[PDB]
């Protein structure tokens, strides 16, 4: 419900959640190996 | 002057293609290869004179 309401707020990313049963899906990285520089990795 | 010319001196760091590396100042080889080359180096005194 909370999220549902907060979605109404323009000009912001607001959402609410529970922290998972582990107090301490994926996470994919993208490495600049050959030293191409920030705007090129942006593009990548 | 002695040290930087003859030993080389680590000034500060620069970025080379996204990666930090050293900046070294030091004499060209020919100007530090021999004992008589020692005299060839000038230092500026307080009256602006070499």
């Amino acid at each position: 419900r909370a999220t549902r309401a907060f979605s109404q707020i323009k000009d912001a990313m607001v959402f609410a959640f529970n922290l998972p049963a582990i107090v301490e899906g994926f996470d994919f990285e993208l490495i600049d190996q050959a030293g191409l520089g920030h705007e090129k990795l942006t593009q990548a | 002057t002695l040290g930087a010319a003859w030993g080389g001196s680590y000034v500060n760091d620069f970025i080379d293609r996204g990666r930090v590396k050293k900046v070294y100042v030091m004499s060209e080889a020919k100007y530090r290869m021999l004992p008589d080359d020692i005299g060839d180096w000038y230092v500026r005194a307080a009256d602006g004179q070499m």
